[PDB]
């Protein structure tokens, strides 16, 4: 089975710092493009960041470009979101979403239904 | 209390995992020192069935092992004579976006479905000689990815709305609806006895269902990505899956655990169609590397390669006689290989 | 109310999976080898067919 | 064996009749031009297909319309009857001439989802050869959103602070240099994807489309023309 | 037989490559599933069949230079040979121009292309090409001129049969100039459109910082044009080097094997089809 568990979070006052860690088991972690997707309350889901297979190609949404930083280690099978200078707009559930296939640069991970390789969840509140 | 429920589910799935490890006393490939490898297999295109304008997305064989239905994306459901290369029928479909076709075990009917989100059934043995659609099954809310006749009256239909269904064709309603999957069930296979069927989904899980009681008998999760293609082993005990992980997996229903992983380092495209030969010694696998492979299912080795297609292999079938294997593909031709 | 019903459904589905009469995979391998050596003399693709009984040649 | 020969002759007659019908259908099939229309709930793609439609009622899953411009058939699929996951039914459209991509250009928070969808379509191993006719919709509403203030596009896209307008058309977008600087920033945001990959196999054809625009049929026409031309020039490999 | 051996070795070196390449291309285009029926495959098949007929016409100069079989007239041979292979070259040339037509239309009318170029018009087109090529060289049998210096390897037919400038200016304006004009105009338009599109691609790649058919046609015309210029020179005013006539004529013949070699050894997907068909041949 494939699992994606998120560790970190809790409650942090605005302007704080945090670092979410996704332990993902059940596949070859290196061969996939990993993603961080949030769900603010009263909203849908919306993609926040993504990192390519080797970690070279990195992207963030147009709000957290300077603040947060995605990273990954493939010998530890872990995907990190280093969150800095947090905001009341950052209160959301955080899922380490996986792209559906390996060796590809196309991803479909924002889906309002139960996407299969999305993580379980983590309340991050500010 | 959702965290308590999650840890409860983790406890029961660890009980399942310990039961599977208790089953896993020895791996299959360890026991098989004494089996003879198949060695060398080469198969040649006996007939190139060229009649399709667009990409062929589905095929189904006949139970007579000669009359095969095929489905392409131009809107044509073409029934071919595999022996004499004669197009005995060619239906224009209502919506050209079909992704599956079925051939009734009696041979009297064919079926189709796809992005029209409807399972149409066409009567081949019509009185007047002009094939007409008999009835449309319009209860699914996603797309349609696989349909199989149990007989001339009961049809089971996989779908993109996460649910399989079983329908009464003469009534037009779902006799039952299998609603356990999480996302986009792509291929369903029928057992020989037609009392229980298996289906793999895009949730990386292949699940065994009982036909009569409408419930999910078993769940298998070994794959890492979307499952595109499933078939039972010919006896009905095992089944192999082809996923977008670029690996095939052989599970066994009586052990609730995967037995083989048919993969190699140099194959990085998802299996699009899978099939078992009549003995089950050969597992045939369509691919997005434009060529099929054939595997020895009992050692996880590449028995051979079926390379004849200019585009991805979208469909793959073997006769009930076991003499031929037809491979359709996205380059708009079927090829029949012995 | 919906969460309790979902919990009952999921626990009972995983419970129906839980009490299943499993068999060791060595016996599973033995059954597969027995079925394949049953049809080893019969499969038209494990051994190639002679051209006279082939309907495609 | 005589009735066997009659059976083979009837089979050959059936094959000849079928293949004649298949030639008759292949002509119409190659005559028509397929267009996968893609968009979102925000994007007014129903309005766009309405301008190529108006200038019976069925719920059979997906909308599938016909328009014609200079005696060329255009057959346009709106796939609006499936789930919100699309990574399997999008593979059916690897042979469409041009994917239409309609984007609501006014809603800046939805644009990251729109560019993520565009980047998925561009880099899909079955859509890597299909050119995209991007239809940036609702420019008259984007003009309102930028000239009204109180909606911080720089806070929705931080790269907009260090962006300058490369080129402009004079009458229709050239009334104000702020909204123009907005709209091309949206356009280049998609074009930065389109030029990031694809070795001449496919191109973006971005258009600034208002809420109402009667010329979208001709824009699809003149872009599909260039798409067919570019692939004919791509079997020559003059590059 | 020093010059005899040299010329017959040249003729053999032409004809074996000609027949092998054209048989190969004909079997490829007959057995190809994807490359069975195109808008250009009919013309390419016609080129291959025409050059195979060039080979089965060029077999008999080898026999006359080695084993010497002659008919009752004993001079009619060049009268057929210098006719028939000449017609075949015309059948090649115009077919290339026909290729240069339809691909031009494929770029100029790209959305209505399959409405302008249908297989029925292809069948009519190859029929018109063969008929026109045969009709133009018919006055050779009317004693109004020699239709070309093919068959000059027959020692009788060079100095006994005399070209006429009226016949030469008849066939050059009616067969030799219009094919070159159609090819020149069509490849001009193709290259102009390719420059416009390359400009567009280069502009868009500037904004974000950080030809097997051509070579078949080109090689045909640059290997064929020396024959035209020396043919027109020798038919205009009474001065004819024999060695240059032989060189230019068999250089013009030499493109018949050059087209299969250039096509197979220069294209990629046709090379894949060649390898797949060779595998289905060996296996």
């Amino acid at each position: 089975q494939v699992q994606l568990q998120e560790s970190g979070g809790g409650l942090v006052q605005p302007g704080g710092s945090l670092r979410l860690s996704c332990a993902a088991s059940g596949f070859t972690f290196s061969n996939y493009k990993m993603n961080w997707v949030r769900q603010a309350p009263g909203k849908g889901l919306e993609w926040v960041s993504d990192i390519s297979q080797s970690g070279a190609s990195i992207s963030y949404t147009g709000s957290v470009k300077g603040r947060f930083t995605i990273s990954r280690d493939n010998a530890k099978n872990t995907l990190y979101l280093q969150m800095n200078s947090l905001k009341p707009e950052d209160t959301a559930v955080y899922y380490c979403a996986r792209c559906p296939a390996p060796f590809t640069r196309d991803c479909f991970d924002v889906t309002s239904t139960t996407y299969a390789y999305r993580g379980q969840g983590t309340q991050v509140t500010v | 209390e959702l965290d308590q429920l999650r840890q409860e589910a983790e406890q029961l799935k660890n009980q399942i995992r310990d039961a599977r490890k208790a089953c896993a006393d020895a791996t299959l490939s360890q026991i098989t020192n004494n089996i003879d490898p198949v060695g060398r297999i080469q198969m040649r295109t006996r007939r190139t069935l060229r009649g399709h304008l667009a990409k062929i997305y589905a095929m189904h064989w006949g139970t007579d092992s000669r009359l095969l239905v095929s489905a392409s994306q131009d809107g044509k459901l073409i029934i071919w004579d595999s022996y004499t290369t004669n197009k005995v029928h060619a239906i224009p479909l209502r919506s050209s976006w079909v992704m599956t076709c079925a051939y009734a075990p009696s041979g009297n009917y064919v079926a189709c479905g796809g992005l029209d989100n409807i399972c149409s059934i066409y009567n081949l043995k019509t009185r007047e000689g002009n094939v007409r659609v008999s009835r449309e099954l319009a209860g699914h809310t996603g797309y349609l990815s696989c349909c199989r006749f149990l007989d001339d009256n009961q049809i089971v239909t996989s779908s993109g709305d996460t649910t399989c269904a079983l329908w009464d064709i003469e009534t037009g309603q779902q006799t039952t609806t299998f609603t356990g999957h999480t996302g986009d069930v792509m291929s369903l296979s029928l057992a020989p006895d037609t009392r229980l069927f298996v289906s793999g989904a895009c949730d990386a899980s292949a699940k065994l269902w009982d036909v009569r009681e409408g419930m999910c008998r078993q769940t298998f999760t070994g794959h890492e990505s979307d499952i595109n293609a499933i078939c039972f082993f010919p006896n009905g005990n095992a089944f192999a899956t082809g996923s977008d992980d670029a690996t095939c997996r052989l599970f066994d229903l009586r052990a609730d655990q995967e037995l083989m992983t048919y993969s190699h380092d140099n194959i990085i495209c998802g299996i699009t169609s899978v099939s078992f030969s009549k003995s089950g010694r050969l597992l045939l696998a369509g691919y997005d590397d434009f060529n099929c492979n054939v595997w020895d299912a009992l050692k996880a080795d590449r028995a051979g390669v079926l390379a004849g297609h200019d585009n991805r292999v979208s469909c793959l079938g073997v006769t009930d006689d076991g003499m031929a294997v037809a491979t359709g593909s996205w380059d708009s031709f079927l090829k029949i290989w012995n | 109310t919906a969460s309790i019903a979902q919990a009952r459904k999921l626990v009972e589905q995983l419970k129906m999976e839980a009490n299943i009469d499993r068999i060791k995979v060595s016996k599973a391998a033995a059954d597969l080898m027995a079925y394949c050596e049953a049809h080893a003399k019969e499969d038209p693709l494990l051994t190639p067919v002679p051209a006279s009984e082939n309907p495609f040649r | 064996t005589e009735d066997q020969r009659n059976e083979e002759k009837a089979q050959r007659e059936a094959n000849k009749k079928i293949e004649k019908q298949l030639q008759k259908d292949k002509q119409v099939y190659r005559a028509t031009h397929r267009l996968l229309l893609l968009g979102a709930d925000n994007s007014g793609k129903s309005t766009i297909v309405k301008q190529m439609r108006i200038l019976s009622g069925g719920t059979s899953g997906i909308f599938e319309t016909k328009f014609q411009v200079d005696k060329v058939n255009f057959h346009m699929f709106d796939v609006g009857g499936q789930r919100d996951e699309r990574r399997k039914w999008i593979q059916c459209f690897n042979d469409v001439t041009a994917i239409i991509f309609v984007v609501d250009s006014s809603d800046y928070n939805r644009l990251q989802e729109a560019l993520n969808l565009f980047k998925s379509i561009w880099n899909n191993r079955w859509l890597r050869t299909i050119s995209v006719i991007l239809f940036l919709n609702k420019q008259d509403l984007l003009a309102e959103k930028v000239l009204a203030g109180k909606s911080k596009i720089e806070d929705y896209f931080p790269e907009f602070a260090r962006y300058t307008t490369p080129e402009d058309a004079t009458p229709e977008p050239g009334e104000d240099p702020r909204v123009t600087r907005a709209k091309y920033f949206i356009r280049d945001e998609f074009l930065r994807i389109s030029t990031a990959s694809g070795d001449g196999r496919h191109y973006c054809y971005p258009h600034f489309t208002c809420a109402v625009d009667t010329e979208n049929a001709r824009r699809i026409f003149n872009d599909c023309r260039d798409i067919i031309q570019r692939m004919h020039l791509r079997q020559y490999e003059l590059l | 037989v020093n010059f005899c051996l040299l010329e017959v070795l040249i003729i053999v070196f032409l004809t074996v490559l000609i027949i092998s390449g054209n048989i190969i291309v004909i079997f490829v285009f007959h057995c190809a599933p994807l490359l069975n029926h195109h808008t250009t495959s009919y013309f390419i098949q016609t080129m291959a069949y025409a050059d195979l007929f060039v080979g089965v016409s060029c077999v008999v100069p080898s026999l006359s230079l080695l084993h010497h079989p002659l008919p009752v007239e004993e001079s009619l041979t060049c009268q057929i040979f210098g006719f028939v292979v000449s017609v075949l070259k015309s059948v090649s040339m115009w077919s290339l121009a026909c290729i240069s037509i339809d691909r031009y239309i494929a770029i100029t009318k790209p959305l209505t292309y399959n409405t302008l170029v249908t297989p029925w018009r292809l069948r009519l087109c190859i029929f018109l090409i063969w008929l026109y090529s045969t009709l133009v060289f018919l006055p050779s049998f009317f004693h109004w001129g020699k239709p070309g210096y093919h068959g000059d390897v027959f020692q009788w037919c060079a100095e006994s049969w005399h070209t006429d400038s009226y016949f030469t200016l008849f066939i050059v304006m009616m067969l030799y100039a219009p094919a070159a004009l159609i090819v020149c105009f069509t490849y001009f338009n193709i290259f102009r459109i390719c420059q416009q599109h390359t400009k567009d691609i280069s502009e868009r790649q500037a904004r974000f910082s950080s030809m097997v058919l051509f070579r078949i046609t080109s090689v045909f015309y640059i290997l064929w044009l020396p024959y035209i210029i020396y043919f027109l020179l020798e038919s205009s005013t009474g001065h004819s080097n024999r060695f240059a006539s032989f060189l230019t004529t068999w250089l013009a013949i030499s493109n018949s094997f050059c087209n299969p070699v250039i096509y197979a050894l220069s294209d990629s997907t046709f090379q894949r089809g060649l390898k797949r068909l060779s595998g289905a041949m060996c296996t």
